[PDB]
């Protein structure tokens, strides 16, 4: 069965416009485990992003936590960009500071 | 004060680009503490957690040669199932375990669990009397009847009854300045008009462990379940999780909601407004 | 720790 990812941009403590952070794009509910996961600055791709080792939960279906240091300011703009085989094309998710 | 212990076990065959990934994570609660990958350029089990890192060299080795067997048993359990679903030997297919322990507040068994998927799909159970299966379809019943000849469920009965609960019991003494504190929810509510006669109350909880929360909003003391956006508990990177709940309220409306926040790390569940 | 590596299915 293929289930398409659940996708969440944020930060680790809530921003602060000029204070180092760290922005996340948390993918979840999919399946199978092949995933492109790109966080974005200003529609341009981020380099030296990590993320978790490759798990699940009960219901069988992956999760994984891309992440990268960060500073947010009112500039620049931030986003992740999600592709899956459910997707047809990929998927991009703004960060909202509320959200 | 109830703690478990799991593995999650993901073998991925990918037919053309190499021999199918095997990769292995151990948990306890909320806390990620070994990994195993295949594709790493040296695999071998490795700490993810402070407390595990005492382990000596027999830990690591143990840990170690159990992954590279699995490895090559998936393997080959990929191309079992290949065969008991009649699938071609082009599509890329996943197998997935997982099992472990839970035990009581006295470090008891309170139950384990071992479960297998294939494509996502339940294959196989334990179940809970850890001496019988419960196979999802005629395919998994010829696993069974293989498990049930080699006596498969005494081994997983011993496993989760003894070392399962002694190392857990080990690991929650290791780590019990992490794993048996619980972090509460620093907690606010933040208020976003949508339009002269709408606005959205939402509920934050931030920098909790374990993951286990429960947000709700009320009006009037009615919970507000079917009106509530609940965004799924997420991970903060620093071992701490986040959650918020939203509820969109008529403009001046506002007194009448309440947000409801209850955590093992709270010395008492909380009732937050909106304070303007 | 880990269960021993268990029987193929």
């Amino acid at each position: 069965i293929q289930r398409t990812p659940k996708i969440q941009v944020y930060s680790r403590h809530p921003a602060e416009n000029g204070k180092s952070n760290f922005l996340n794009c948390y993918v979840s509910g999919f399946h199978p485990s092949d995933i492109e996961v790109d966080l974005l600055k200003n529609g341009e791709r981020i380099e030296k992003v990590e993320h978790s080792d490759l798990s699940f939960s009960k219901d069988w279906s992956f999760y994984l936590l891309y992440y990268t240091e960060f500073t947010p300011t009112e500039k620049d703009e931030y986003a992740c960009r999600v592709n899956h085989v459910t997707l047809s094309q990929p998927k991009i998710v703004k960060w909202d500071r509320d959200m | 004060g109830s703690h478990s212990m799991r593995y999650f076990y993901t073998a991925m065959s990918r037919p053309g680009r190499g021999e199918p990934r095997f990769i292995a994570v151990g948990y306890v609660d909320d806390t990620q503490f070994v990994r195993f990958d295949s594709d790493a350029a040296s695999p071998r089990m490795a700490p993810r957690a402070p407390w595990i890192e005492q382990e000596g060299p027999e830990y690591w080795d143990r840990e170690t040669q159990i992954s590279k067997t699995n490895t090559q048993t998936y393997r080959e359990s990929l191309r079992n199932l290949r065969g008991y679903y009649n699938q071609s030997e082009a599509g890329s297919h996943t197998l997935q375990r997982m099992y472990g322990c839970d035990v009581g507040p006295d470090g008891r068994l309170l139950r384990g669990h071992d479960q297998s998927a294939y494509d996502g799909k339940d294959y196989i159970a334990l179940n809970e009397d850890l001496s019988s299966w419960t196979a999802a379809d005629t395919a998994a019943q010829i696993t069974q009847r293989k498990w049930e000849a080699a006596r498969e469920a005494e081994q997983w009965r011993a496993y989760l009854e003894g070392l399962c609960v002694e190392w857990l019991r080990r690991y929650l003494e290791n780590g019990k300045e992490t794993l048996q504190r619980a972090d509460p929810p620093k907690t606010h509510v933040t208020h976003h008009p949508i339009s002269d006669h709408e606005a959205t109350l939402r509920c934050w909880a931030l920098g909790f462990y374990p993951a286990e929360i429960t947000l709700t909003w009320q009006r009037d003391g009615e919970d507000q379940t079917q009106d509530t956006e609940l965004v799924e508990t997420r991970p903060a990177g620093d071992r701490t999780f986040q959650k918020w709940a939203a509820v969109v309220v008529p403009s001046g409306e506002e007194q009448r909601y309440t947000c409801h926040v209850q955590h093992e790390g709270l010395p008492k569940p909380l009732t937050l407004r909106w304070e303007p | 720790v880990q269960q021993e590596s268990s029987f193929v299915m």
